[PDB]
């Protein structure tokens, strides 16, 4: 009985993973626009904040390479409120 | 071979059952025909995204769509 | 002495946990996979003496990916100037950085 | 760098200075040694989880297992001292000065 | 101890040293040291007396503290390099902690304060294992991290080991403590030439292991643990006094003996690198250990001694003790200097 | 709203532990050809209330303790661990739904021996300390087979998730492929909670004979707060009930009935046998349960591979 | 205040070690190391190392410190202690005041004073914990590691039975 | 170093698929069946460019083709799809297995009114090939020039000139 039911459960797991796979391009596109949205907003707010500071280049990369670096958590949620910060940094860990 | 075995089955049946189940657990996956399908199911389980290939021009064994007849299939798993 | 038994016999005892760029379970990348790959491919075969001076930029990019000291320093500077302009009152936060805009996706 | 790493290293150095110069119970020395192991576990875990380096996730368990076996070995030495003097006072371990 | 279990435990000591020698991952280095310590603890408690329990507890605490410092060094290496290769380190703090931890495992000064005690508390065969086989693994790790070793730290530890091993054995009548301060002095001699030429470090390691193995094998062959019992050897076996003569003359560095071979080469590799004062005062301190060796063989090995009547019973029995490799080790510990360019096989 | 869920977890735990004393005394009474309490309440229903009030107004000892602070920390740790064991239990939904609830419960039940050890420390009686050390060695002995049996079963579960274990037994009870694991598990949980035939705290004087009626009623009830939990855990582990997601109370009635029958099975075991000698249950663990448990752990490692029945990871 | 919770636990962790390295007794030293193991385990659990946190609870606290308390019970039946305690506590709180008034500190290394929520990653890992699959890799990729660890534990059993015999 | 280039907010505006995860999960098999080509062109561009800024327009095509996927559901089979994703939406793990008759009604109405065949077990996890016109990135890591390797050993091995040359040892 456990043989038949675990084979059935592996088939069901493959079905769930293929639903995930079929949804992953849309989630990837939304995630890319999400992070570029947050970086562009942080760039404009840095451009309107960091004018008093001399010798400051707004949006200056800290990396010597020109390759795209995946944005860090404090790069994206660095200028937002503590509720969204706490959600995005410990929500999954603290979820139930 | 049966006097010592009946003697240990009369004195220590716990250890006889222990060594027998342990011996079966060791030797039986080398004799089962279903041990191949364990490997086959654990490699058929798509944890990652099936990253597509750039069509160079000559890849006949790669499908152009999930519903195309070429590629790996799981009919062996749907039947079993 | 480093008696290289693993290369002489051709066995892989512990090369697999050695770097982050190695084959991981389920193709999980490390966070600094690209930086460590670039620094390893720079420093390969040229020896450690030439690697310490000729692969400095890849190693600085990789160490700064690992520790994020420059990124946290820049975030400190921006957040500190922002706190100064909030205390002075010459700046106000926008509605998308105060939490009043109902996020995108 | 990260600020929690400073606290874990400071904990390691506190238990290291607690091990080194006190001349007290031997069990207190083993407790300082396993506090050093605890701080190494926490620090290795936070680094490996921080960098998402997946194959080293089995590394702190190894760091646990060996060292806990090490701890067992130390207790047995203590028990042999506890079968010799009746105490684990390390000033009873002065036969080998001469 | 059951001889099968003794074989298994000695193979585990050897296996831990091999894992430190061959592995490319720092965790396996740490594992090999843990395996080596865990396996060597029963070899010290072979006779089951309170001195061996004290010696094993002190050895456990020193090697455990050293292993924790080694793992902290590995962990800071992981912070600042994100990887695990047993090569040069990527932080001077990891360099300092790993040099300190390996100095604790070798018994170098200022962490020398267990080596005369532990060697005193354990038998001669386990002291042989401690002073010869337990030097191989940390010298291998020091051999592989020498691009990161701070020169001032390794030279401070080296000359401190040489001075303390010199001025610690002047007072000693116990043979195991003489060998232990000799160990500390020779580890100073090995680690001072490490950043200049590591092949001469390996040469000093092998010549030291040969001479130490010769000395402990003669000690087991005569069952002498003190100076005064060593003086009672000529009336039992006269050749054994000759062999402890020539081997103690070799360990201090007399020409034309083989123990003059490493340190002369070490001076030969330190003046190339324009260091003149350091090997000078280093060999000045080695003259002090040679000098108490010459007191310990002139006053108390050559000129023949008052004996005891029960020794005339011991004339009627030969040595049935297995003196394994003792003539080979005695020839190699004395007569090897004409083959001084053999060192190139260690390159 | 979550605090209401925590309270409706933990207050009915203490009420069920209170009335478990009545069920114990009544069921032991009728098995011993007599009655249990029937005077104090109608059918004895006010006996635990009168007993708890009676204990809470007795004079405590407050003896000369080696540690006052650990004399305080032993009931607090006992009750806190006895209440936190229930929070991942899926009935059919848990208070805290966590991915590693099985390993959580294993770790928190391993933490329960400090109550016994600190209660042996806090009494100055060295014989109470001896009995505490024997109790601790008993409990850490049977934790080994708890861990290995639980590992062998979770090889058929697929994860450490306690709610997945309901999905695992949707066709068959897990006592059918794992009844030798189930019977060694049941006897090992019996030996975890210092429960007869494994109790060594009534005769050759236990670790908690220093406590009188202030902390004792708490210790005891924390102890019975483990017992029901272990049976509920056994009910989740080998006797998985039907779960309809649109009517969860079908699962709640079904697992409640099975857990009641299994706690009554504890009561029915202790009324039927004499006790073990201490080295006899050490002989039972180290020489009878542990070789079989290792053999069946090898069997449940190799068995899903040889039948192509490896369970899902998620 | 909730954003710094890992940091807050780390402070308690440091305090916990100064709680027991002052060493009033191996009894209270064990108690301080158990509380320290709990709070450092909370540190580990707050980064997503749930299996490693339950290895702290099951094996370090539930397995090994039980044996330390057991041996402290059976084998082992002020001014220096309280002074070292308050000395280490004053050192740690002055460090906290420095790093909170400066958001930058240098004792040995350079350390940022913001919270460590910034240094995380913004991605997901699908249907698995990466830490769980990395520990599962002990049986597939970690063959030599399993061999040397099992041999060390077997030798550990043999070594304990040798030196505890006394014969 | 340099300034990191970011696209403007107008370059990121696209009409979002503003439906829930159970709605996406309900139609996910027919989504992977019918929206194959733009999704795979996007994920090919996304694993090859290694840069989301170079993957905006293909991503917009994803968000162009997903919405047309749902409009084509909303014009034809809104009620069986709604009855299906509501049942998917009840479950805390979102089980497909609890919802087979609503799945059958949705699949029946989709095959009748749209001709779509649901993918089988093992199809959407296939590695497929993608014919695009965009060029292959010649340096996706933006790596600089690698250092030149050390010169290898060549030449036949001669004996040592007068031996070790160690002080007086002539061999
Ligand atoms: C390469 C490195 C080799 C290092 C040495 C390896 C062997 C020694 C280590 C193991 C050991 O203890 O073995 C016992 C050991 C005897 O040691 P012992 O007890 O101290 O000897 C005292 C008496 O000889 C005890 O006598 P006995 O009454 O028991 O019987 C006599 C015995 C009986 O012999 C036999 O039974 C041997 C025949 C059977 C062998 C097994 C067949 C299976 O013959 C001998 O022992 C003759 C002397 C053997 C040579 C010893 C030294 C070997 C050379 C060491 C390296 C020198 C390097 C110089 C470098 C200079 C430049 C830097 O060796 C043997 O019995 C056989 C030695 C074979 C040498 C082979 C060399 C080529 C290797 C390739
Ligand atoms: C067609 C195919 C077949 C053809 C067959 C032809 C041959 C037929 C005859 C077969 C026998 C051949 C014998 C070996 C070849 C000749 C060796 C020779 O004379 O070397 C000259 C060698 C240098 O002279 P040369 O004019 O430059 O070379 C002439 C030849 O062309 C020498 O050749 P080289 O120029 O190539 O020399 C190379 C180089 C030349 O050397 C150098 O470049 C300088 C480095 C030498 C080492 C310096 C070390 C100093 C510190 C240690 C001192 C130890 C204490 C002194 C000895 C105490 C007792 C052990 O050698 C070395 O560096 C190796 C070390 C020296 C080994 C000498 C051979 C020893 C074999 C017998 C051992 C018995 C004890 C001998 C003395 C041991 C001390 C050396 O002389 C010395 O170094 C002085 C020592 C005396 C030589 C040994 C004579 C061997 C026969 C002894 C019989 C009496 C034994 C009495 C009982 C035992 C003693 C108590
Ligand atoms: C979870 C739901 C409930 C589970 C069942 C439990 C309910 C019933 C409880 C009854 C009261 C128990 C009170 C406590 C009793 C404790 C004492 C006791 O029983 O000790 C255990 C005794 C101990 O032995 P012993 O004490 O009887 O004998 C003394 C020991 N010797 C002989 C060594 C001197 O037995 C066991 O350990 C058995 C444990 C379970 C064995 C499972 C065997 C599986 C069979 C596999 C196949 C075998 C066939 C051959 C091979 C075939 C291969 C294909
Ligand atoms: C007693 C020894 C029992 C185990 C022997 C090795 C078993 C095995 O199949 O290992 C394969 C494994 C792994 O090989 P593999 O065949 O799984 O390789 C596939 C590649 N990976 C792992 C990336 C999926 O180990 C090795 O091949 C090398 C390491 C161990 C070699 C044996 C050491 C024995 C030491 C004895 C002392
Ligand atoms: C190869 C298969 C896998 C093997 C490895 C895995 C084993 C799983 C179980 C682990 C058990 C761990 C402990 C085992 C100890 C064995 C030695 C032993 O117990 O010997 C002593 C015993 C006599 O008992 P005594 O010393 O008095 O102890 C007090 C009890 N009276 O003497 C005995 O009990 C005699 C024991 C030997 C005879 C047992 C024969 C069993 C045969 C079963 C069928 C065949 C199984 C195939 C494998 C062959 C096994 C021999
Ligand atoms: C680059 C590095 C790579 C590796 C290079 C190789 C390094 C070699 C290091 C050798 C270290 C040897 C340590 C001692 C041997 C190990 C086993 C042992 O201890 O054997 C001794 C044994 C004990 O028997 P037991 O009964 O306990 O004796 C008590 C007396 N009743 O029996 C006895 O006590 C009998 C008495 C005689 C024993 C003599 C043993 C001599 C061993 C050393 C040989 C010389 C070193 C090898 C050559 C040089 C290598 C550098
Ligand atoms: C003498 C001192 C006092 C003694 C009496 C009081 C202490 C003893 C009784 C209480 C014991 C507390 C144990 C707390 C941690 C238990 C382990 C744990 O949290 O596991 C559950 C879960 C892991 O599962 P997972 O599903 O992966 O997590 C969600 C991610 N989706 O993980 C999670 O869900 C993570 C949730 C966030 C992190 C939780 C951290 C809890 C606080 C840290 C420990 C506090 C207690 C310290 C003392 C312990 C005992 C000494
Ligand atoms: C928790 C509540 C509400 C009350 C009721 C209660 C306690 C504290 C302790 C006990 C208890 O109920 C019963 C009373 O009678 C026996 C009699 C026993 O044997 C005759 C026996 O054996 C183990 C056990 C017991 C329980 C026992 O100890 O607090
Ligand atoms: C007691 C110890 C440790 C040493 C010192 C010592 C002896 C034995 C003998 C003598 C000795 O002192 C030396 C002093 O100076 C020279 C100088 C010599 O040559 C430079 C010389 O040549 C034989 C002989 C001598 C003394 C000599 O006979 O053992």
């Amino acid at each position: 009985s456990m043989m038949r039911w675990n084979r059935e459960r592996r088939r069901l797991q493959i079905e769930d993973f293929e639903a995930r796979i079929a949804l992953m391009p849309l989630l990837q596109a939304e995630k890319d626009r999400r992070v570029l949205q947050m970086l562009r907003e942080n760039l404009e707010e840095e451009a309107t904040i960091m004018k008093d500071v001399p010798g400051w280049k707004v949006g200056e990369s800290v990396f010597h390479t020109t390759r795209w670096v995946t944005p860090m958590m404090g790069e994206l949620y660095g200028l937002r409120t503590g509720e969204e910060i706490l959600s995005s940094t410990y929500g999954f860990i603290w979820y139930t | 071979v049966a006097a010592f075995l009946k003697n240990v089955w009369a004195k220590e049946p716990v250890l006889v059952a222990s060594f027998a189940i342990a011996g079966l657990a060791v030797i039986l996956p080398t004799l089962s025909p279903y041990t191949k399908y364990s490997l086959m199911i654990n490699r058929a389980t798509p944890y990652n995204y099936p990253v597509p290939l750039r069509d160079d021009g000559n890849m006949p064994d790669v499908p152009s769509h999930p519903q195309d007849p070429q590629g790996p299939s799981l009919e062996w798993l749907k039947r079993l | 002495p480093f008696f290289d038994v693993q290369k002489k016999l051709g066995v892989d005892l512990d090369h697999w946990m050695t770097i982050q760029s190695a084959e991981q379970p389920h193709r999980i990348p490390a966070r600094c996979h690209a930086f460590e790959k670039e620094w390893i491919e720079c420093a390969h075969g040229i020896g450690s003496i030439r690697a310490e001076k000729e692969c400095k930029i890849e190693f600085e990019d990789f160490r700064e990916c690992l520790l994020r000291q420059k990124t946290m320093k820049r975030l400190n500077a921006i957040k500190r100037q922002r706190d100064k302009l909030i205390k002075e009152g010459k700046y106000t936060p926008p509605p998308h950085h105060s939490g009043q805009e109902d996020l995108r996706p | 760098m990260s600020l929690v790493y400073m606290n874990i290293m400071m904990a390691f150095t506190v238990s290291l200075t607690g091990l080194l110069m006190y001349r007290s119970h031997l069990m207190s020395s083993l407790l300082c040694l396993e506090g050093m192991m605890l701080s190494l576990f926490i620090l290795a875990t936070l680094m490996i989880l921080n960098s998402h380096f997946t194959l080293a996730s089995m590394m702190p368990i190894i760091l646990l297992v060996f060292a806990a076996c090490e701890a067992a070995l130390g207790l047995s030495l203590l028990v042999m001292v506890s079968n010799t003097y009746g105490t684990d006072y390390v000033q009873n371990l002065n036969l080998l000065q001469c | 101890m059951n001889p099968i279990i003794l074989i298994i435990i000695l193979m585990t000591v050897m296996l831990g040293t091999i894992i430190v020698m061959i592995s490319t991952h720092w965790l396996l280095i740490w594992i090999g040291f843990e395996m080596n310590m865990l396996a060597i603890i029963p070899i010290m408690m072979k006779k089951h007396n309170p001195r061996a329990t004290e010696a094993s507890t002190k050895y456990f605490l020193t090697q455990s503290t050293a292993s924790m410092l080694l793992m902290m060094a590995i962990i800071i290496n992981l912070m600042f390099s994100g990887q695990w290769t047993v090569m040069k380190l990527f932080n001077p703090m990891a360099s300092m902690l790993m040099t300190m931890a390996l100095a604790m495992k070798l018994g170098m000064a200022p962490f020398h304060f267990w080596v005369p005690e532990v060697t005193q508390g354990i038998p001669l065969s386990s002291g042989l294992i401690l002073l010869t086989w337990q030097k191989l693994a940390p010298m291998s790790v020091l051999y592989q991290i020498l691009p990161s070793i701070n020169l001032d730290l390794i030279l401070t530890l080296s000359i401190l080991s040489i001075t303390i091993g010199g001025w610690g054995g002047l007072n000693q009548t116990q043979l195991r403590k003489i060998m232990a301060y000799s160990s500390i002095a020779h580890m100073g001699w090995m680690t001072a030439v490490l950043l200049y030429n590591p092949t001469m470090t390996l040469l000093n390691l092998i010549i030291y292991i040969i001479m130490t193995s010769t000395m402990f094998t003669l000690f087991m062959a005569n069952s002498t643990t003190t100076t005064l019992s060593l003086s009672h050897t000529w009336n039992k076996a006269p050749i054994m006094t000759i062999l402890v003569l020539i081997t103690l003359l070799s360990m201090g560095g007399l020409p034309p003996l083989s123990g003059f071979m490493p340190k002369w080469m070490i001076i030969q590799e330190m003046t190339k690198n324009d260091s003149i004062i350091l090997p000078t005062l280093m060999a000045i301190t080695a003259l002090l250990n040679l000098y108490f060796y010459m007191r310990l063989t002139y006053s108390t090995a050559l000129t023949m001694f008052p004996s005891t009547n029960n020794m005339k019973m011991k004339w009627q029995f030969p040595t049935t003790k297995r003196m394994t490799l003792l003539p080979t080790m005695t020839v190699l510990s004395t007569m090897l200097l004409p083959l001084t360019p053999i060192l190139s096989i260690l390159e | 709203m979550f605090m209401i869920n925590v309270l409706t977890l933990i207050i009915p735990i203490l009420l069920a532990v209170a009335f478990l004393t009545l069920v114990e005394r009544k069921v032991l009474g009728y098995m011993q050809f007599r009655k249990g309490p029937n005077v104090v309440g109608p059918y004895g229903l006010l006996q635990p209330i009168a007993d708890a009030i009676k204990l809470f107004i007795k004079e405590p000892l407050r003896p000369a303790t080696s540690s006052i602070s650990m004399f305080i920390l032993a009931p607090i740790l006992a009750l806190t661990l006895a209440l936190t064991m229930w929070i991942p239990l899926p009935m059919p939904y848990p208070l805290i739904n966590m991915n590693l609830g099985v390993l959580f419960m294993l770790a928190m039940s391993s933490l329960a021996v400090y109550s016994i050890l600190w209660s042996g420390w806090a009494s100055n009686s060295k014989y109470a300390l001896i009995g505490a050390l024997r109790a601790v060695a008993q409990t850490i002995s049977y934790e080994v087979t708890l861990a290995i049996i639980l590992l062998s079963v979770l090889l058929m579960n697929g994860s450490f998730t306690l709610s997945t274990l309901i999905i695992t037994q949707e066709q068959v009870w897990l006592i059918f492929p794992a009844w030798p694991l189930a019977m060694m598990w049941f006897i090992s949980t019996l030996a975890e909670t210092n429960r007869a035939p494994f109790d060594l705290t009534e005769g050759e004087s236990g670790f908690n004979v220093e406590y009188a009626a202030g902390p004792f009623a708490l210790f005891f009830m924390a102890e019975y707060a483990n017992i029901i939990m272990m049976n509920i855990f056994t009910t989740t582990l080998f006797l998985g009930a039907f779960h309809n997601p649109y009517m969860p109370e079908l699962y709640t009635i079904n697992f409640t009935i099975k857990s009641l029958l299994l706690s009554i099975t504890f009561l029915w075991i202790r009324a039927s046998y004499p006790r073990f000698r201490y080295d006899q249950l050490m002989h039972l663990l180290w020489k009878n349960f542990l070789p079989l448990t290792l053999a069946l752990c090898m069997w449940h490692v190799s068995l899903p591979i040889l039948l192509s029945s490896i369970p899902p990871q998620t | 205040m909730m954003t710094y919770i890992v940091f807050i636990l780390s402070i308690i962790f440091v305090m916990g070690f100064v709680g027991f390295s002052s060493k009033p007794s191996p009894i209270y030293g064990g108690l301080g190391l158990i509380v320290s193991g709990g709070v450092g385990c909370g540190i580990v659990l707050n980064f997503g190392g749930s299996f490693l946190g339950l290895m702290v609870f099951l094996i370090y606290l539930g397995g090994m410190m039980v044996v330390f308390g057991y041996t402290t019970a059976m084998a082992t039946e002020n001014k220096v202690v309280l002074g070292t305690f308050i000395t280490g506590l004053l050192m740690e709180f002055l460090m906290v005041y420095y790093v909170l008034k400066d958001k930058e500190v240098e004792i040995v290394f350079k350390f940022n004073g913001m919270g460590d929520w910034v240094i995380y990653d913004t991605g997901d890992s699908g249907f698995f914990s990466e830490e769980a699959m990395g520990i599962a890799a002990l049986y597939s990729y970690g063959t030599w590691l399993v061999i040397v660890t099992g041999w060390s534990l077997l030798i550990g059993v043999v070594v304990i039975m040798e030196i505890t015999r006394g014969n | 170093p340099g300034i990191v280039e970011l696209p403007s907010l107008e370059d990121l505006k696209v009409q979002e698929v503003k439906v829930s995860s159970s709605v996406l999960k309900a139609a996910a098999h027919h989504y992977g069946a019918q929206c194959d080509k733009p999704n795979k062109e996007f994920m090919l561009c996304r694993w090859e460019e290694k840069d989301p800024r170079r993957c905006l327009e293909e991503g917009k095509l994803v968000n162009q083709c997903a919405l047309e996927f749902f409009r084509q559901i909303k014009r034809h089979c809104a009620e069986p799809f709604t009855e299906y994703w509501t049942c998917i939406d009840y479950s805390g793990l979102q089980l497909f297995r609890r919802c087979r008759k609503e799945q059958a009604q949705f699949d029946k109405c989709v095959l009748d009114k749209l001709g779509w065949v649901r993918p089988d077990l093992g199809e959407l996890s296939k590695v497929t090939k993608v014919k695009t016109d965009r060029p292959l990135p010649e340096n996706p890591y933006h790596s600089r020039a690698r250092p030149e390797p050390n010169p290898e050993v060549e030449g036949d091995l001669k004996p040592a000139r007068h031996g070790s040359r160690l002080f007086f040892w002539t061999m």
